[PDB]
């Protein structure tokens, strides 16, 4: 899929660079990547850069992004110990997967938008669960929305997305035929129905807001993440 | 930018 290094190390105050490649060419002929920081498995990712270069206003100025050819680089200028985290890159593939993630780069340092998920729980294999995400703080009907999951100790995995207008419902390969995403723009909610559950569907499921200007979504453009809801599938 | 999902919708 996407290719990024497994690890990078730095001393405090140095400039860190993490490079990702492998994204599919977009409709405008260019390439687009997002960078998602996760400090611990018990916590939601945070977008540090999206659409190659855009930095959310609350993110420290020391994070910046660039693109060269089909590659993207996250630069941390003046790295701090608090920046230790796994950084996942995201983009789209060439065809059927609008959202794909790299395996994550672990950084070692030497020396009003809200998304609120519900519906998780324990289920037996073969059963079903219905996850719901309640959004506030933005014009929900304008934006694509996504679900992304993380199995215990594993990386981010795209589950499903839906465009602002209810269309373009696409699914990750591992859940094909078992997942249905829907949204209710009047209630500012996005729903994920998961059927025929499997043990390896266990993980934390995060709702995600997309920032694409056209109401669609992709792996380069997630700008907000929920707190996650736990799905535990076991017999 | 045209988003990845809009591209897939247009091709589909
Ligand atoms: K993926
Ligand atoms: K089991």
């Amino acid at each position: 899929a996407l290719t990024q290094p497994s690890s990078v190390s730095a001393n405090p105050g140095e400039t860190v660079k993490i490079t990702c490649s492998g994204g599919g060419r977009y409709y405008d002929g260019s390439y687009y990547y997002g960078w998602y920081q996760q400090k611990s498995p018990g916590s939601a990712p945070v977008t540090v850069i999206y659409e190659n270069t855009k930095r959310p206003s609350n993110i420290p100025s020391r994070f910046s992004g660039s693109k060269s050819g089909s590659t993207a680089t996250l630069t941390i200028t003046g790295v701090r110990a608090e920046d230790e985290a796994v950084y996942y890159c995201g983009s789209a593939d060439d065809n059927m997967n609008p959202t794909i993630f790299g395996a994550g780069t672990t950084l070692t340092v030497l020396g009003a938008v809200t998304l609120d998920e519900s519906g998780g729980g324990l289920q037996t294999p073969g059963g079903a669960l219905s996850l719901v995400c309640k959004a506030s703080g933005f014009t929900f009907s304008s934006y694509g929305m996504q679900w992304v999951r993380q199995a215990p100790g594993k990386g981010l995995e795209w589950v499903a997305g839906i465009q602002n207008d209810d269309t373009g419902t696409y699914y990750g390969a591992a859940v094909k035929g078992r997942a249905t995403i829907s949204r209710d723009n009047g209630q500012s909610t996005v729903r994920l129905q998961l059927n025929n559950l499997r043990a390896e569907d266990t993980g934390t499921y995060y709702c995600a807001k997309d920032a694409s200007s056209d109401g669609g979504y992709g792996g380069d453009s997630i700008d907000a993440w929920g707190h996650g809801t736990e799905v535990i599938v076991s017999s | 930018k045209i988003s990845a999902s809009r591209k897939l919708q247009l091709k589909t």
